């Protein structure tokens, strides 16, 4: 049944994890430029989560520690309290820097893994 | 410490960007065997339901007076007439010098505003021209610079002309806007939001309402209404170059009707194309007219001067009636039935206020014109083909575009004629906007990967 | 080698499942709508199996466990006669039901990924 | 108990379904320098391979009837002579009355069915025009209602003309219809299958076989031949609304030449634009004929007599001749060697039946035409200009597009004359049929997934 | 992050094999086949990793012994001195061959994990 | 032994393919309010900076002559302007009998190459037409047969003339392009490559540098210059048949100038159609020249004398002026200011070698023309509207497209003239090369996969 879409927006980021896949799931060639465009933001995405070993998660935990430069707060109480459009506004600041740890943290498992089974 | 990053995806965000929207119709196209209307022939994935679902908490930013979705309406609009008139017949062979004269009605009483024009034609054979005649009004036909007799189409000096199809009948049939996939339709609910400025209660949409797209200058007919009581719109209220977009919440009706009767006939103009002049004119002689409850409109101008003086509360309000210049711009005009009016609206707008249903019906004397020089366009023109029958037409008013003038007196000025043609149908998409999604989000969490 | 083509059709469902990867492997505007298309069905079926957890698998076993009020079959001689044709024609009615259950048991086996490693 | 939900990914399963067929065309293009023939010119992609795959112990419907292959051929054709007649030029200069009078071949011998006109025209410069001439089938020019030495041509009172580029002349090169990555073309091989109803043989494609885009009225000549015998097809033999093609196992020769020879002269309309038109005609006073072995016809005529009263046995069967009317629709018809023929056809279809190869060739007397109110369309037309030299053409009837009439006797009535064109085209994909593959499937097994 | 686009052509594989991510990452008409060029040529070489099992992978390691028959080197002394070019005009022979025998290990697999499970 | 497969991606190879490439334009695209420059208004896509990225090891293959960028610059230069022109008004009603004599600027002096013709045409009313007057180039004009002050316009013979748009008027602005996602634009940056062979230095790029669609004949001019000392380039030096790319590393200044006035004058040609012709011409009697440094003209041919010898060392090298017949192969061309020019360059072509800067400036007298049958294209013409005031142009040689002659004599000869218009934009393409990435490979490793 569809539930909707996007209604989880504006709540806590605690109970917005749990509705992920709901945002998850002809005027000629103006029509067909939309379409394209769809198709591309959707790959762009989808590729990005590759490189970082998140392949197929909606929810992934990786291996990249966290550091105050970044946003900082006692994300055990402000985990709930904060919304996400709040803390996209808080975050954005930095995930250009977030995401190459991620690549090169996920090209170190791949050589690893690599290396490790030569053994066997 | 023990804090590592984490990655989701769907997260429910999104920023502010412009996007190509898509363009829908109802399934219940043209209602005349699908005879290819321009929103039916094109526009046409089937109904969208609007699933209206409503954000809990969301508190969100609107601008009116800069949105993204205005000027892709505007252009579509525009656009899908020129996919119309494309294949109607060009009448440049007509623009031919006339030798023109006064028509008379029955008694051979001279009907004025018309004149009985005959000109030399090309007929099937291209080595045989005829003289035929036809019936043009006052206001397509400019007097050569010569003997008095001697007369020129209005519009065939600058421009092309084209005749409309009548097959292709314009009809403001409702157009859904819908976002392709990725991006959102948001909304505002609050009944008394005045356009600009954040609204608490957002929701989102698939598509837009229906929204009609229709083409008038001073009256907004045929519009949607609002929730609360009048509302005052303008990106500054003090400054003229705005339009003074009022909204009613009370619908006015307004009446027009053509009594007379039209004798439509068929001239060739060469291989398979017909240009339907106007013949002998029959009925009595009249002019055109509109009618309003004279009680309704006393009672929606009060409000609407209690409303608008609320911004200026020591001032007297005085409404005029349009300057002067071309009827395109100082007169109340729209297309009923197929024939285009002009009317005079200085009858209406000549109340004045000072600080602290079927009876007495208000008539006004419209115009009627058939060349038109389409506000879509400059440079180019087009040709309404004469509708047999007397036409009568309804339809409710809901909402004014004002504009303040610069009296000498101390007191506020506000006289009808809008600036621009886009003030038509940012009186609809007030409420959307357009939002693109961004699903990928980083956090921090008490959780790092397996090793294995 | 080419094995051609939706050859396993009738057959039987036992057959039909060892060949599954022969399956899955200019004109004016006109064509590109096609090529769309093509572009476009594939990515719908392939996100859909991402949600389900069944990422990059052809046979998938999950976790909904089965109940008679669905089609009712012994399928254990059924199994290898049905065939797929008459299969589809018999579960179609409840297919649409089956991929909220996926959902819901996917999005329970992330979460509770998520919960428990935050232990390591 | 214990069984659980399992996906298949890649299951072989299918539903009906229509799309957007890919055109393609064989490697073997138009090579005469490759002057770009709308066939490969336009749908470019190379010959794919038919690797045919047999599917074991299916069974599968098929109705072609309302297939949706035949309207996309039928459009595609139409489309593809509109993409090719529109850069030709124009005949629109050369509407213009005719002083026309009879003509002669040598020894000053009148020819019937030809007539010495001459016209104005404007040369390159268009302050001087001149007279020049040129002979016009009696059917392509249409008497003035007035003195009986005036004439203008047929079709430019209802439509424009375009005459036909020589150097994109057209030509039955096969098509072959191939489905979009995700279909799949199956088919019948059931050698006796009768158009609708299961084939339990079917086979997949990844395109159709050549197929000609032949145009012909009454004989569906140049077609494919059915493997076992004469084979009969209907939507409902009774009803008489419905074509009964007969398909023929046997191919029956037929030859049609034009013995007389053709000037073509050029005659100039402007700037760059050539009109071709013909002069004096060269050779002796001929009518063009068709041939056709007459124990080869008497038996296919045989044939069907024998296999279509297995659906009467009880009465006799009668063959009639086309009824008469506009020679577009009583008469045979084709395109050989770039001149259009139209054949008389009451001579072949007057044998009856009751119940219970070089000798005695029949011969057939053709007119000829040249503007074409092309099938294709209704409200345009199209020139096809004079082809030097005797043209001689063979051929080879695989079909018989007949339909039943309502005789008054009480015995079966067929007479030839298909009442749609899309006929044509429905006697070589009524075996195909295009699904959309739906790989996904789900099943219950033993299995439950993994907890780590 | 950005660090060009093909700089570890022309060096040993060994050391390029670090580098993956850097090549993993109106007109109208003109510009829309362009795309569509794009965005399929990128799914074919995305879904032909999936169909060997290697879903998410940039190095990738399989079920399918070597033998001579194929380009035969050392590759112990030479892995990390040929460029990757002169490897691939060097194996380019038999790609054909090695992409059946790595979808016959994959099914092996995907068949093998389904009967397994049929007995937790 | 204990070797299994593995599967990389990303892999850094390549191979050679042709590919549909982006067209794009600096972010500085037009700021004369943007009015539609073709590479403003088509290459949108805006400054994609070349990122270079050297690479360290690489040994690649390059072939300037048979490359497939320069078919696509070819193809977008003739199709660009075709996008342009089409809007613009048709010049067919101009296409009549001109009564034409000779002109005079002041004090009646004649005036060579000029004529003062008057013709009719249509006014606003299709029923009126008016005796006008305009002076044309004698090359735009063809006397007609027999009497002498009879004439036409030299094109419209032929094809249809366009006149066009000052609107849009062309310019050389920068086009960069960049290959779609998946491929990737080498080149060469070895100083002293010769067009062919392989490059021990090649880097890559987003994109190629700005280039110029200049347009020129023989002398390739406002180009890039070499690094090195000059360059000579060809596919084979000895055969005729190919034109000899000399390529300047010292830009020679080269001037040219109109000294005279031009009255623009505008005659309406129907329904909001303008066609500008040229009145009275104002100034004195002059024929349009350009200048060169003589000092740089003989240092520069000296130098290419000296590095042409090294292939011909055995011989002296001789000059020799263009052959004769034809303006647009024989002469110096360009478009400096609007108007085409027309040079003559027999007399810096005329030096000779044996075996073994403000003075004295070189002066050559241009002709000009309006009616240009564009080198993009053949059976279809341009008029170029007359540009008021002195038009004075500045601009750096930088090539010569010279070509080898069969001289009798026992030594070498070169004259100016290229064979064709492509050698023009094959002196900016010689560097790139466009390669399609395969980022998958498979080789052997010590591992084999895990059985859990």
């Amino acid at each position: 049944v569809f539930l909707g879409f996007l209604g989880a927006a504006g709540s806590t980021m605690g109970a917005a994890s749990m509705t992920l896949t709901v945002q998850a799931r002809v005027w000629g060639i103006k029509q067909l430029q939309a379409r394209v465009l769809a198709v591309e933001r959707y790959l762009r995405d989808q590729q990005l989560l590759g490189i970082w070993g998140c392949s197929g998660k909606l929810i992934c935990c990786t291996n990249v520690p966290w550091n105050s430069s970044w946003s900082n707060r006692n994300l055990s109480e402000i985990w709930d309290n904060m919304t996400w459009l709040q803390w996209d506004k808080e975050i954005s600041n930095y995930t250009q820097i977030i995401y190459g740890l991620l690549e090169e943290s996920q090209n170190q498992q791949e050589k690893n893994e690599q290396d490790l089974l030569a053994l066997d | 410490e023990n804090l590592w990053v984490t990655v989701y995806y769907g997260v429910p965000v999104w920023k502010e960007a412009k996007t190509t929207l898509f363009c829908a119709s109802d399934a219940k196209a043209y209602e005349k065997e699908v005879h290819n209307v321009w929103a039916t022939h094109a526009c046409v994935p089937t109904d969208p339901n609007p699933q209206e679902m409503v954000l809990k908490n969301v508190t969100e930013n609107f601008n009116m007076w800069k949105n993204d979705m205005v000027d892709q309406m505007h252009e579509d609009v525009i656009s899908l007439w020129d996919q119309s008139l494309k294949p109607c017949v060009k009448l440049t062979p007509l623009c031919v010098t006339l030798n023109c004269t006064n028509a008379t009605a029955s008694n051979s009483s001279i009907i004025e505003g018309m004149k009985n024009c005959s000109f030399n034609i090309t007929t099937e054979l291209r080595d045989k021209r005829e003289k035929k005649n036809a019936l043009f009004y006052k206001l397509d036909i400019v007097q050569l610079d010569g003997n008095s007799s001697q007369y020129r189409l209005i519009n065939c000096n600058t421009s092309v002309i084209t005749q409309a199809c009548p097959k292709v009948s314009f009809d403001p049939i409702p157009i859904h806007y819908c976002a392709p996939a990725g991006y959102a339709i948001l909304k505002c609910n609050n009944k008394t939001f005045t356009g600009t400025g954040p609204c608490n209660n957002v929701s989102t949409v698939q598509c837009t309402h229906g929204i009609k797209p229709v083409v008038s200058t001073q009256l907004l007919l045929n519009g949607s209404l609002a929730e609360g009581e009048i509302i005052i719109r303008s990106e500054n209220i003090t400054k003229n170059v705005k339009t003074i977009i009022v909204h009613l919440n009370e619908s006015v009706k307004i009446e027009c009707t053509r009594p007379n009767n039209k004798t439509r006939t068929s001239i060739r103009i060469g291989p398979g194309q017909a240009f339907y002049a106007t013949g002998q004119v029959i009925g009595d002689i009249r002019e055109a007219y509109c009618n309003i409850n004279e009680s309704k409109w006393n009672e929606t101008l009060q409000r609407v001067s209690k409303k608008l003086k609320e911004y200026f509360p020591h001032k007297n309000i005085t409404f005029q009636p349009s300057s002067g210049g071309d009827l395109e711009i100082t007169t109340h005009s729209f297309n009923c039935g197929g024939e285009f009016f002009y009317c005079n609206t200085s009858s209406l707008f000549n109340r004045t206020y000072m600080a602290n249903n079927s009876t007495r019906t208000i008539t006004i004397h419209c115009r009627i014109k058939q060349i038109i020089n389409m506000w879509q366009e400059v440079g180019r023109a087009m040709y309404a083909p004469p509708i047999a029958g007397n036409i009568t037409c309804i339809s409710n008013i809901t909402g004014l575009l004002l504009t303040r003038c610069y009296g000498k007196n101390n007191t506020e000025c506000f006289r009808p004629g809008g600036g621009n043609m886009k003030d038509n149908w940012r009186s609809e998409l007030y409420k959307y906007k357009v939002v693109k999604i961004e699903p990928l989000g980083v956090a921090p969490t008490r959780c790092k990967r397996r090793v294995v």
